[PDB]
């Protein structure tokens, strides 16, 4: 009864909103938050696509997606902790020394 | 219509289960006081009412009419939000337990998975209470307690996975029906002890117990009644998962369920009254180095035994 | 079927009445009565260990419900999975990452 | 499907590298020894490289709904393993001066090589995703291995955030493609579309998002801005690995994706990739003009050479020698990048703390290090397409492939970008021999010098006689 | 089935747009947790029971707890006192390109065949059967990916 | 040459020196304004703490040396006191005890009471001791008066001192066990303390501070039937003491909490003046009851 187009529209909307959250925020924590929103939205897209066809492939790729999301959260938060330890701030344009 | 009659009867049974478990948690706190008195060679509260049974109503009235105090420089929403988490998470964790054939709230196909979601959501109560108190002492205490309950939550589902593998399904009706001949405590004894330790630790019970020195009035009552609701929840879960559930030879099944649950609650009381408290790092070492490999080896041995019998 | 929709209604009423009672007694508690440092990285370490091992746990959750139909080859794959997981755990323990005290 | 023991023989390098990861991890957990862990890692990589012979003796077969193994996959597995071995060899003298733990580097190199092998044998969108992630995450660790240094932590943060964004883009694109098609296999993308209905909007948009992710992973314009900063800030062996192995494996899985899928017959994707390749060649050659830092120059070189590779990619459906040209160019580019970044890593080692400058100052290198300067100028000539070098043979192959399919705009782009490359490569090569006032002692530094020496001699020999490389690339043939 | 799907999708979208615009990190993480609960409800409405189980168990129950732990570790200055992501001259560009991407993706989505999702429950048994059948190397190398993330995060996140 | 010569019994803003003979002993006028001033001092002390006047160095110079205050409120029988801890994670880098929150001026009161009426003040020096606290003062006054007490006085005073020693040791063991985490032994040991208090009430007429020793003897005689209560207590004790050992003092969690924690050798005990169980745990057999005997302890 629920159309497939509605599910992909919702997933696309959540993904692009996560893209705004990644771009417009200078704080690295909100950048990681937006990254997690986008990967979770794409995992929702895979689940919708798998539930339309009646196959577990969408759920398997969802499991791979959340594994990537967890490990990326670990690495990004470790890097954020190192940045806060060695710079005492979370400004992302403060880490801009290499150019040209 | 008979369909609407059946719907109303199921709703009535569900709300009866809800009020029964809430009243059982509150009277289990009263039984905490009475049984601590019994274990410590005294009486406990036995003056307010016939045998002390009206001490609970007076205590709840006192916490109702206590002056509520949200701290001035706190975060109001998070500070009030932690107690409904601590109550509702363990209540809905109890919501999946079939107390009797036909007296079940929801035959969810996930079941113990749903208990895992609620146990995962339960840590936000401690974290939110630590942060929202605007107190660095409570913040440090809640960081330590949340690290404790994470290190002991990491093997909760892995302890339950032996029962899940033996049942072959995530539904609790199948779990309590697969214990018809032999109860799951006999094959899954290592899973049983690891699940008991994890369930004690995620309920922040002794000896795994500050981040409550800023709550007062009815918020403290919410935290404590939610903790006892979690005690009843874990006891009923281990009854349904390791000790046959409602199944029993002679007595009616609800009587067997109540007797086993009461036995496990009095085991909670005895565990608090008997054992002392280990140190923080020793608890960390026991939760990481010992319990998690034990659950992994138990799951491997359970799978090997299951595939061995089905040649 | 009538049974499944009846139990869905019962679960919905269970959730609604639980939330309503809890917030209601919050309202009763608020309504009555008259008025008058730097942490360490070990917390992050154990939390990230918890997250990684919970994803390993979710894989074992998916495995454990379907051992009978997966057969012995599923047991072999999960044995490799669990051995890799235990090798990682031994690695974390041995280098003093999981030791809370320095 | 099920897994047979013969399929386990076809799984040999994957299992060998995974078991080497396990063994190196347990050796690290036993006792922290730099030499023992490095020796175990290179022994396992060599074991996978020599087990490729047993894989080829087994044959070509479809080991999983995920994986397919053929000689094409063995070729890219060998390239990735050679890049990883060179990375370890260059990384040991850099790691002698590291005050913190030196042992996690080889574990991360091993896991990234494992991801490269999975991407080499990939025949599924799940395998593509997992190989890309298994390449990226150890590179997140490796780029910021010297996290106390400012530039390394800078490059680590930039690479981690940008590659997480590209992972989200690629995974959403695979979600859209799977929603349109219904099966996640490579050969089952647009199969149900027939009689001019191949250009499906959902499938095209999904594949465009995959193009965005893979173009980040291949430093293609306009997803190229990360390349010079991450290349410069990372340690020089990490820059070597990120220039060679990641690019080779991701371009190989992109080759397999655009070969097997019927989506690659679409003219819209061909035009989009033509625009991307044209802009990549022109931009990656033009922004390397005024570069005085060698790492950023090699990053723009990587952008331009992946543009040349994309130009060779575009004629896959029209031509027939596209994959052979891609393999020859990938071998030559691998050897050239290995030699150049190896010279940079040797003359930038040992790691003298995070508080000291890591600037190269290659001017006057011949007057105290003649062999390293000779190897470096040979490989600067190799990257320019100048003859008696293997890069010239690769550029000749790319130009022949472009001429065969009448892709004349790409041919003119290759010529113009080659001229700009001549300018800046020859500027670096001459500056190696000028005069400068300012200007080892172990067998591992000598081993790295030996590695770059054999790389330079291989480039020269296969430039003056490229027939054995052509024969062994034509021997590696996938399944049409 | 559809009713819960629509309400949970609306709640997820609203919580996401509250996340991307808020300033308090703990409030942002709480709104993100609410969004993950809504997305889990979307999963349960469509029949993917295991996906919703891992949505609350793992993403809402582990990853958000890790973000919460980091936020309380930092004691989170220089963000709240300017609030430059609300003035239009900063966010109107990314919002416009964002909306352009959204209309492009929606236009691509709307031109596909649709038979409707039946909501048939694909339980955890089928996911486990196919996860250890045609997806063996996916499980093994995903375990190695988690291992790599563990090693990287341990190496970076020390204090010395 | 003293490193940090600051006041330890009185607050730092205290004019005069109390133990001088030209200082008034009785309480001065109370003022709530001074109470508000010291409240303000406490409030800005917790916010603007300066780890320099206390003799500590490295005032969070490592960017992780957090600062904690243990007291001054203390939910235990020891009493109110402050420790300011400098912490690296969970490690205690340095700590400065802040005492003086229980100063009753007992010596200045000794300059103000007679030799007879000062005995109750000698009781409250260590309120878990009672007659054990009364004993050295009355022995010193008997030295000043040239009094040699008879044997029955010595045996009576030894009896009461040993009873109060058992009372104090029971309270100490129960409070230590409660500090580890077990709860029941404090209830059981306080029941035993009630048995002791029954006997002491029969003997003297009070529980905690009997004020029963006198210069040259004791206040009254032993009542007719004290031997029955002493026999009942001596029959009641040892089974319960073995039960306490088995229930809590042999628990391996208590052993893990207590063994090897805050250990020092004989040199640290000698150089700091630590006496009692802390000195005899180092192997230095120095008990005053055996080395320099008093009050007829040789006969036992
Ligand atoms: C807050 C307000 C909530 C209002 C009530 C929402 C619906 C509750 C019932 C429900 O979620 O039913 C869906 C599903 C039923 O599960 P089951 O009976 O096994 O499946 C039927 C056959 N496929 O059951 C589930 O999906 C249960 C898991 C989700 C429970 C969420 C609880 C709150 C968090
Ligand atoms: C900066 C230097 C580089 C400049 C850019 C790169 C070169 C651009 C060449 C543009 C060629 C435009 C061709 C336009 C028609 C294409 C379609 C067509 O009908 O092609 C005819 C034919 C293919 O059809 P076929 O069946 O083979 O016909 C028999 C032909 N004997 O086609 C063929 O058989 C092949 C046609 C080949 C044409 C010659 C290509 C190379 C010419 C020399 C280099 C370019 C000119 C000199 C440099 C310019 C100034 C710098
Ligand atoms: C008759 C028409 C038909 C035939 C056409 C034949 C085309 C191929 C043959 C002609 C090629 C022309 C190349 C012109 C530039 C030659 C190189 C040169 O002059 O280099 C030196 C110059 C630096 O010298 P200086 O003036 O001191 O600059 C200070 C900067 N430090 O260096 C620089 O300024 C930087 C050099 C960058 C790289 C070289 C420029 C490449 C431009 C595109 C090449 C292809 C052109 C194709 C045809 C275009 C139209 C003729
Ligand atoms: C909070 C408000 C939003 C969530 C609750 C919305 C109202 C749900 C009412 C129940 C309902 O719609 O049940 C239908 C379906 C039950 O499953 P099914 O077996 O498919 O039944 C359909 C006919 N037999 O239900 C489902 O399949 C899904 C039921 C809801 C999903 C689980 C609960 C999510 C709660 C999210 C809270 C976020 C804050
Ligand atoms: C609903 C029903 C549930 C009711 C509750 C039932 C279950 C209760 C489970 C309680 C679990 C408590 C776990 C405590 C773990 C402590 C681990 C630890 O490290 O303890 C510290 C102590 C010494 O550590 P170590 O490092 O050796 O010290 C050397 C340095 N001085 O180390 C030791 O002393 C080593 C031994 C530690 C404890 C071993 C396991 C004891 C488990 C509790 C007793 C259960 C008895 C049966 C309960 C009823 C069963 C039906
Ligand atoms: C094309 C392949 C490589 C050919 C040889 C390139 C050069 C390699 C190094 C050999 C020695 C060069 C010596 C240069 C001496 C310059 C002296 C200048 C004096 C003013
Ligand atoms: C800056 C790069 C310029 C490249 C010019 C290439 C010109 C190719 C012309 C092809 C014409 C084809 C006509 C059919
Ligand atoms: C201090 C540097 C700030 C850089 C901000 C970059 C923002 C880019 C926005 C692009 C919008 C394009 C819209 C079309």
């Amino acid at each position: 009864m629920i159309p497939l187009q509605h599910g992909l529209i919702l997933a696309a909307i959540l993904f692009v909103l996560g893209l705004t959250g990644l771009v417009i925020r200078r704080n690295l924590l909100f950048m990681l938050i937006g990254l997690e929103i986008m990967i979770n939205a794409s995992a929702l897209a895979f689940v919708v696509a798998g539930s339309y066809w009646g196959q577990t492939d969408g759920q398997v790729m969802y499991i791979l997606a959340i594994s990537l999301a967890a490990a990326e959260a670990s690495i990004g938060l470790a890097l954020l902790l190192q940045l806060h330890r060695r710079r005492q701030n979370l400004n992302i344009d403060s880490v801009s020394e290499m150019r040209g | 219509s008979p369909e609407l009659i059946e719907i109303l009867l199921t709703i009535l049974k569900a709300v009866v289960i809800l009020l029964v478990v809430v009243t059982c948690g509150a009277f289990m706190s009263f039984g905490e006081r009475r049984l601590l008195g019994l274990f410590q060679n005294r009486y406990g509260p036995n003056r307010v009412g016939w045998g002390g049974s009206l001490q609970l109503v007076a205590d709840m009235i006192k916490m109702f009419f206590k002056e509520d105090w949200i701290p001035k420089f706190s975060d109001r929403v998070i500070f009030t939000l932690a107690p409904m988490i601590a109550f509702t998470s363990l209540l809905l964790a109890f919501a999946i337990v079939p107390v009797s054939p036909g007296w079940v709230v929801a035959d969810l196909n996930i079941g113990i998975l749903f208990f895992l979601m609620m146990a995962g959501l339960a840590v936000y109560a401690v974290l939110f209470a630590g942060w929202s108190s605007n107190n660095k002492y409570s913040l440090l205490g809640a960081m330590r307690a949340s690290a404790q309950t994470l290190s002991y939550e990491v093997f909760l589902g892995l302890s339950l996975m032996g029962v899940v593998a033996q049942a072959g399904s995530f539904n609790m009706t199948d779990i309590v029906n697969s214990q018809a001949h032999v109860w799951n405590v006999i094959p899954q004894f290592f899973g049983f002890i690891t699940f008991a330790i994890a369930g004690v630790a995620v309920c922040h019970r002794h000896p795994f117990d500050g981040y409550h020195i800023e709550y007062s009035g009815m918020k403290f009552g919410l935290f404590f009644v939610g903790e006892y609701i979690g005690i009843v929840t874990i006891s009923a879960l281990m009854v349904t998962l390791f000790f046959g559930g409602w199944q029993g030879p002679l007595l009616p099944p609800f009587i067997w369920f109540a007797l086993k649950t009461a036995f496990f609650m009095m085991m909670f009381i005895l565990i608090r009254a008997s054992l002392p408290r280990p140190r923080y790092d020793q608890v960390m070492s026991f939760g990481w180095k010992i319990c998690l490999p034990l659950t992994l080896i138990n799951l491997l041995v359970t799978a090997a035994v299951i595939l061995w019998q089905a040649q | 079927s009538t049974e499944v929709i009846a139990h869905h209604w019962a679960f919905a009423i269970f959730l609604i009445v639980a939330i309503g009672l809890c917030c209601l007694m919050l309202v009763g508690g608020w309504f009555l009565g008259g008025r008058a440092l730097r942490l360490s990285a070990k917390f992050y370490l154990v939390a990230m260990f918890f997250v990684i091992f919970d994803v390993e746990a979710l894989y074992l959750f998916a495995w454990s419900t379907s051992i009978r139909e997966s057969g012995w080859v599923g047991f072999v794959e999960a044995a490799i999975f669990i051995f890799v997981l235990l090798a990682g755990l031994v690695y974390l323990v041995r280098i003093g990452a999981l030791d809370w005290t320095p | 499907m099920t897994i047979t023991p013969q399929n386990l023989i076809a799984l040999l390098p994957l299992l060998i590298v995974g078991l080497t990861v396990v063994v190196v991890m347990l050796s690290i957990a036993w006792r922290r020894n730099h030499f023992l862990n490095a020796t175990l890692s290179v022994i396992g990589l060599n074991a996978a490289l020599v087990s490729l012979w047993f894989v080829g003796q087994a044959g070509a077969m479809d080991v999983t709904p995920l994986m397919r193994v053929d000689g094409f996959a063995m070729l890219y597995t060998g390239l990735v393993l050679l890049a990883s071995l060179a990375t370890c060899t260059f990384a040991y003298p850099w790691l002698e001066g590291y005050n913190d733990n030196k042992d996690e580097f080889y574990l991360l190199v091993l896991i990234a090589a494992l991801g490269g092998i999975l991407l080499a044998n990939a025949n599924h969108l799940a395998s593509l995703f997992l190989g890309i992630e298994l390449i990226s995450l150890p590179l997140f660790g490796l780029v910021g291995y010297a996290f106390r240094q400012k530039r390394s932590l800078e490059a680590s943060i930039k690479y981690t955030i940008l590659s997480a964004a590209a992972s989200s883009f690629l995974l959403f694109g695979m979600a859209l493609v799977y929603a349109q098609s219904g099966d996640l296999s490579f050969v089952a993308l647009g199969k149900n579309l027939g009689d001019g209905m191949l250009n499906e909007p959902l499938l095209l948009a999904g594949f465009g998002l995959m193009i965005v992710g893979l173009g980040f992973k291949l430093s293609l314009v306009p997803f190229h801005l990360w390349t010079p900063d991450v290349y410069q800030g990372a340690p020089a062996p990490v820059s070597t690995f990120l220039a060679t192995a990641s690019k080779i494996a991701i371009f190989g899985v992109v080759m397999r994706l655009f070969l097997y899928a019927p989506v690659g017959d679409s003219e819209a994707i061909r035009v989009v990739l033509a625009i991307i390749a044209f802009a990549s060649i022109i931009f990656g050659n033009l922004m390397a003009l005024s570069q005085t830092n060698i790492k950023r120059l090699l990053g723009y070189s990587s952008i331009s050479h992946l543009g040349y590779l994309l130009v060779a990619l575009i004629a896959l459906q029209t031509g027939e020698m596209s994959m052979e040209a891609v393999g020859v160019y990938l071998a030559g580019y691998l050897f050239s990048s290995l030699g150049a970044f190896g010279v940079v890593s040797l003359m930038s080692s040992p790691y003298r703390g995070p508080d000291a400058d890591s600037l190269f100052s290659y001017r006057g290198l011949f007057w105290h290090r003649p062999i390293l300067a000779a190897v470096m100028t040979v490989m600067m000539l190799s990257l320019a397409g100048i003859p008696m070098t293997l890069g010239f043979i690769g550029k000749f192959y790319v130009l022949a492939v472009g001429v065969q399919a009448h892709l004349w705009w790409l041919v003119g782009a290759v010529v113009v970008g080659s001229a700009i490359g001549l300018y800046y490569y020859l500027r670096v090569a001459v500056s190696l021999y000028l005069h400068a006032p300012e200007q080892p002692s172990n067998w591992q530094y000598s081993a790295g010098g030996i590695v770059v020496l054999i790389s330079a001699l291989l480039v020269l020999v296969l430039g003056v006689w490229p027939q054995p490389l052509i024969s062994i690339v034509r021997l590696a043939m996938p399944l049409m | 089935m559809e009713f819960a799907f629509y309400i949970c999708g609306l709640i997820a979208i609203l919580a996401t747009l509250r996340v991307i615009t808020h300033t308090n990190p703990v409030h942002a993480l709480l709104y993100l947790i609410i969004s993950l609960l809504a997305i889990s409800g979307v999963f349960f409405s469509l029949g993917a029971y295991f996906a919703g189980a891992l949505e609350i168990i793992v993403y809402a129950g582990a990853i958000m707890v890790l973000f919460v732990f980091v936020v309380m570790m930092l004691n989170l200055s220089e963000i709240e006192q300017e609030r430059q992501w609300l003035k239009p001259q900063v966010w109107i560009g990314p919002a416009i390109l964002s909306a352009i991407m959204l209309v492009v993706i929606v236009y691509a989505i709307l031109g596909v065949n649709d038979q409707g999702i039946d909501g048939t429950p694909i339980s955890a048994k089928a996911v486990g059967i196919t996860l250890f059948g045609p997806y063996v190397l996916a499980v093994e190398l995903a375990s190695m990916l988690l291992l790599a993330g563990l090693v990287v995060a341990f190496h970076v996140g020390r204090e010395e | 040459g003293h490193p940090n010569l600051r006041r330890i019994m009185m607050p730092q803003t205290w004019k005069g020196h109390p133990l001088r003979k030209d200082y008034p002993a009785r309480a001065t006028e109370f003022s709530p304004f001074e109470l508000t001033k010291a409240k303000q001092d406490l409030e800005m002390e917790a916010l603007t703490f300066k780890p320099e006047e206390w003799g500590m160095k490295r005032g969070t110079e490592n960017e992780d040396f957090m600062f904690l205050n243990l007291g001054p409120n203390h939910p235990s029988a020891h009493g109110a006191f402050r420790i300011v801890l400098q912490l690296d994670g969970e490690e205690i880098v340095d700590c400065v005890p802040d005492i003086g929150y229980h100063h009753r001026g007992a010596e200045k009161m000794g300059e103000r009471q007679s030799w007879h009426s000062y005995i109750p003040y000698t009781d409250r020096i260590e309120y878990l001791g009672g007659c054990v606290n009364e004993m050295p003062y009355v022995l010193a006054v008997e030295k000043l008066a040239g009094i040699t007490v008879p044997d029955r006085v010595n045996v009576i005073r030894v009896m009461l001192s040993e009873l109060f020693r058992i009372n104090s040791h029971l309270l100490y063991i129960s409070t230590f066990i409660q500090d580890v985490g077990a709860m029941t032994p404090v209830f059981f040991a306080f029941t035993d303390r009630q048995k002791i208090y029954d006997l002491v009430e029969a003997i003297t007429g009070f529980r905690m501070h009997p004020a029963w020793f006198r210069i040259g003897g004791v206040a009254h005689d032993l009542p007719r039937g004290w031997d029955r209560l002493l026999r009942e207590f001596l029959d009641w004790m040892p089974k319960r003491l073995a039960s306490y050992e088995k229930a809590a003092l042999q628990n391996t969690i208590l052993k893990g909490r207590s063994q090897g924690v805050a250990a020092y050798g004989a040199k640290e005990a000698l150089e700091w003046g630590t006496t009692g169980a802390g000195l005899r745990a180092t192997g230095i057999d120095f008990d005053v009851r055996k080395a320099r005997p008093y009050s007829g302890y040789e006969n036992f």
